[PDB]
């Protein structure tokens, strides 16, 4: 029953710039605010607590604003070790909390076309009963990106989960795989089957696919 | 700035000291209630002989007293008086209830009733017990932020 | 110094409760108060408190989870419990505790190391491993499918092709069991001189399958 | 001079929480031994029947030692070590004594002289309990001292 | 708040004990810890006797070992000073006082000062003697040989105070002490205003109205 | 074996101007000394702790050095009420205390001759046994004074206690009272009782004396 949100949910920095984070409380939580950083793989660090002052062990370039429901964590000049998610936290009621729903906070490079591969349920899957039709989008920036699939024109939808990879530690760019699944039964019935790809960095919506085999 | 941190720390130990005294209890109802002293193990099992442990007991209580009265703070004044009132509704109610409690054969189901607040039943004054921990840890709350606001006017 | 140490259980059958233990290292609960709190993120979702307990052994609770969770203090004050009853799916989450208190800061300093907990329907499984067959670069890869619990571990060429590969996060199928992808990029012209395998190792089920993709 | 005031208060904390629960065995020592409650005088005396009573003696004994393996300081660490040594010592005494201590019908006199520090004869364990103040309160004015050097920081270097 | 009041009784026979009980108002033993006792002979200045701990530990001058003694009470309102056997350099005020805190320690609340006189008793009204005068004149009144301490004296039922000296008392060999107190009128009122002073002994009741004539 | 010395035992400043009182230590007591102010009448103040830190709620016109075994307490533009007694502490050995001598803080003032009387004993007081013959100096300043006594000539010693006044509230002033006590066997034996009193504020030494029956 007391809100904390963080402004923008994405941040998207060149390394050596500045960051500035927000959070806002839907009623006034005093001098009470924490910053939290949390890297993929570790428990979240404490940064700041009172809301002004920094939690021993950590950089200079960490800083925090507030009083009332205007807060920001501005991290100056923030290098490769400051990239993971920031929560918020308002603490104002003792022992109870409530964090914000977080900030990831990405690196910045320029941007990337997709490189689309599209790939067959393998002959092992079509005895086993079901088909799994694979999309993935290759080395990418920025992260939104649209994939859709088309069997025999029929726009899909309710059927296909993606799954994206972590922010890539040499070029910073992103892969995504959308996995189209359906049953021995309903992969049978169709034949044309293609994953559209829109990305910023694609002068117009590229798609591939594959017939049931050769012709 | 200079009074303040050295006066509000005066505040803090004085709750503190409390709550260690009321950590005495809890200590003694959680390990040795029904027990005896043991050459190795430290503490063995001795039933229904927990009279001079409760005497013990309300020993300590009644030194919780003291210690909140010696408290005095303007902004804390309604507090610490809630805190005073609850210490003397335990005492009392240990006193009150001597029938069960004052001789050398009070019973260890009993005893938890009396200064176990986490036991099961709670009729011979571990309910007054909880509403003091309660109490005075509300106590505490307020004297941990009076200390930390006078230390952090350094920056 | 000032360290937390987790829990117990991480796979319990929905509807059930499950029980998380924090043990203190090189601390006790003392001056006279220290170390409460426990606190859940669960999977593609922030950070949200859960409870918090006192050295007395007061609890506060989020709500939403009243009723529902209980946190106790061991007596020979070593270790503080959790204990959530029932517990449906989407309580599957990573754990931490935490110490949400010293003299000058309210929140929330010493950090566990962050434990698991699933909650699903039981029938542990080995993996079912499908290949992706490739069509001035080229793709191949791997579906894992259809296996629980998580995780599992792809390795391409036993570990001599690390290059060029994206092995992606696996996601929870509306069959209650977990399947991921492993992706490489080669270049097109060493198809039929280079031999790609990948190795696909689940430490529950002790399957160890070494699936080869060949266009 | 703000990392030297929190880290230098903690102790302080941390040491007059152990003076606080020695003052638990002390109390208990000069008011309850002996005694039972009463509904008006509060208690009232019940001879040699102190058995339970040193079991939670004891009890708290132990909560004393665990505290002091929480207190850790470089500056403070002989004074601790020392402090260390102290209730080991004690404990061990009520261990060692344990025929006379061990049952619920404890003489008032051997219940005395192995609690309460100020008794006549002090061989059960009040000779350690005192040994044991001395180190605790020793370490005090030391712990002290740290904190309040550490805000006479506000005048003067 | 932070208030010490001192103990009973003074006048106590030499080679025996006095006995000084400190008790705590508004304020208990706490934190966990308050101790010492201080004191001032005439014509001498303070000097520290001995301090406890909330414990009980004592440390003592070293001059005053063997011979004192500082207690603490349980139920822990008061704190005691036992001192035998005394002298007559023993006699003097007594302080009781809060000698530490967290951060100052030495010696911050003080008791509001007890006096304890060691002598052979003989409590004793005094006798009053007139100081008859010879451009002013001067006149007074001598008391001699009571004990103890104080009396107070007032010229003219209190109408004479300016021009007035009480001189404190002195302790001459006989262990009784005796003072004088001296007034200057104008030499003409010699004959023409009537001077009488009066003596007011507390112990014994000895309230004397005598007259100086020139 | 530690030792510590006020540097003047009496001091004497006009109001308004810069006291300098100072505390010195047979070896050091370090960063731990303490100032104390003790009006007649009250318990002693603490002033300073820590040989610089002020106890809250005592003026800023008191200030102290230290660190070592210099020691100093400054009262820049001293008022009415700071003339008393002060005390340096040492507490190093901090339950263990040491007091110094302390050092009166005197208000200054210009040279005043005394007024001498002297006075005969009182019939009454002959008939007691014994005979009191009192000699007073009156509104004097500076207090060094020294009065000795004459029978027939014959200086007499060991046989007059004397007093002094507190320094007057208007005029700043002392007063002094010596009285030579002896029976009415010594009183009876000789005929010329005189006093002399040598002050700085008189050229040479003042007597006045009397003959026992006019
Ligand atoms: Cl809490
Ligand atoms: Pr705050
Ligand atoms: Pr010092």
């Amino acid at each position: 029953e007391i809100v904390m949100t963080q402004s923008p949910v994405t941040l998207s920095v060149s390394p050596g710039e500045r960051a500035t984070l927000s959070c806002r409380a839907s009623q006034s939580v005093g001098n009470n605010l924490a910053w939290y950083q949390h890297k993929p793989g570790q428990a979240p660090r404490l940064l700041i607590y009172d809301a002004s002052t920094r939690a021993t062990g950590i950089p200079g370039r960490f800083s925090g604003s507030g009083s009332g429901t205007e807060f920001t964590l501005t991290i100056s000049s923030l290098q490769s070790e400051d990239f993971a998610v920031y929560y918020c936290q308002e603490y104002n009621n003792w022992p109870r909390y409530t964090f914000g729903q977080g900030a990831k906070l990405e690196i910045r490079r320029t941007v990337a076309a997709p490189s689309v591969f599209i790939f067959p349920p393998s002959d092992e899957q079509l005895k086993s009963g079901t088909a799994s039709v694979v999309c993935l989008l290759n080395n990418f920036y920025p992260r939104e990106a649209k994939v859709q699939w088309k069997v025999d024109n029929a726009l899909q939808s309710g059927n296909s989960q993606e799954s994206v990879t972590e922010q890539d530690s040499k070029d910073s760019t992103y892969s995504l795989s959308s996995t189209l699944t359906l049953s021995k039964a309903d992969y049978e019935k169709h034949k044309v089957y293609a994953c559209e790809v829109t990305h910023q960095g694609l002068s117009s919506p590229v798609t591939k696919s594959f017939n049931r085999g050769e012709c | 700035i200079s009074k303040k941190i050295t006066d509000s720390n005066a505040v803090l130990l004085a709750v503190k000291e409390v709550e260690a005294l009321l950590s005495s209890i809890d200590e003694i109802a959680a390990k040795a209630i029904g027990k005896k002293i043991h050459q190795n193990n430290g503490l063995d099992t001795e039933n229904n002989h927990n009279g001079s442990l409760l005497a013990g007991a309300y020993a300590i209580s009644t030194l919780i007293k003291q210690k909140l009265d010696g408290l005095k703070n303007e902004g804390l004044k309604e507090k610490i008086d809630a805190a005073k009132k609850c210490s003397e509704t335990f005492t009392n109610k240990l006193k009150e209830k001597h029938t069960d409690l004052g001789k050398e054969g009070v019973t260890d189901a009993d005893a938890k009733e009396a200064i176990l607040k986490t036991n099961g039943t709670k009729t011979k004054g571990a309910e007054e017990l909880g509403k003091l921990f309660e109490s005075v840890e509300v106590l505490s709350k307020a004297a941990k932020e009076m200390l930390a606001n006078s230390v952090k006017e350094l920056t | 110094q000032l360290q937390l140490q987790e829990s117990g259980p991480g796979l319990v059958k929905p509807s059930q409760t499950l029980s998380l233990t924090c043990t203190l290292s090189g601390g006790s609960i003392s001056s006279t108060s220290y170390y409460w709190g426990w606190i859940r993120q669960p999977p593609g979702s922030g950070l949200e408190w859960i409870g918090s307990m006192y050295h007395s052994g007061n609890t506060y609770y989020k709500s939403s989870l009243k009723g529902r969770v209980t946190i106790s203090l061991d007596t020979s004050r070593t270790q503080f419990s959790l204990r959530l009853t029932s517990v449906t799916a989407a309580d599957t989450a990573v754990y931490y505790c935490a110490r949400l208190g010293d003299v000058f800061n309210s929140a929330m300093d010493v950090w566990g190391q962050g434990t698991t907990v699933i909650v699903s329907s039981a029938s542990t499984k080995g993996p079912s491993v499908f290949p992706l067959a490739p069509s001035g670069t080229a793709a191949l890869g791997c579906l894992v499918k259809d296996y629980f619990p998580e995780p599992v571990t792809v390795s391409w060429n036993s570990g001599a092709l690390t290059s060029g590969v994206h092995t992606f996060p696996a996601v929870l199928q509306s069959s209650g069991l977990y399947s991921l992808s492993s992706v490489v990029t080669v270049p097109s012209s060493s198809l039929g001189t280079q031999t790609y395998i990948c190795n696909v190792n689940h430490k529950p089920s002790n399957t160890k399958v070494d699936k080869r993709v060949e266009p």
